[PDB]
């Protein structure tokens, strides 16, 4: 009776798998956004430097 | 003030230089060599985009 009673209310909470890829994916989205933006910053930044240092 | 000849001489030469400026005086092939150099120089550490506007990314998702 303890075993399968701790059983259910043990996968009662599988949940965290999904919950995991959940915020793992919004991770992934933030990184591909920053790095969007860093190297379209970046980009700027260096042709602005290739004028002003000739 | 008045007075310093080598002061006003130095200011004298410098206007002249001024006016004659339409193009570098006295420039010789080692200034256009020269400026080659470093253009080119400058040009290969920096990048070879189109040096001109806005290159665009085109990126790719996850």
């Amino acid at each position: 009776i303890d075993m399968e009673k701790s059983q259910q209310a043990l996968v009662q909470k599988r949940h965290y798998l999904f919950d995991v890829q959940r915020n793992n994916i919004a991770m992934a989205l933030e990184v591909t956004y920053r790095e969007r933006l860093h190297r379209v910053y970046r980009e700027v930044k260096n042709r602005l430097d290739y004028h002003i240092s000739v | 003030d008045p007075v310093q000849k080598l002061f006003v001489d130095k200011i004298r030469e410098y206007r002249t230089k001024r006016q004659t400026s339409g193009g570098p005086v006295d420039a010789g092939p080692e200034y256009q060599q020269d400026l080659d150099r470093e253009l080119f120089k400058l040009k290969q550490m920096y990048g070879k985009a189109d040096m001109n506007t806005f290159p665009n990314f085109t990126f790719e998702d996850p």
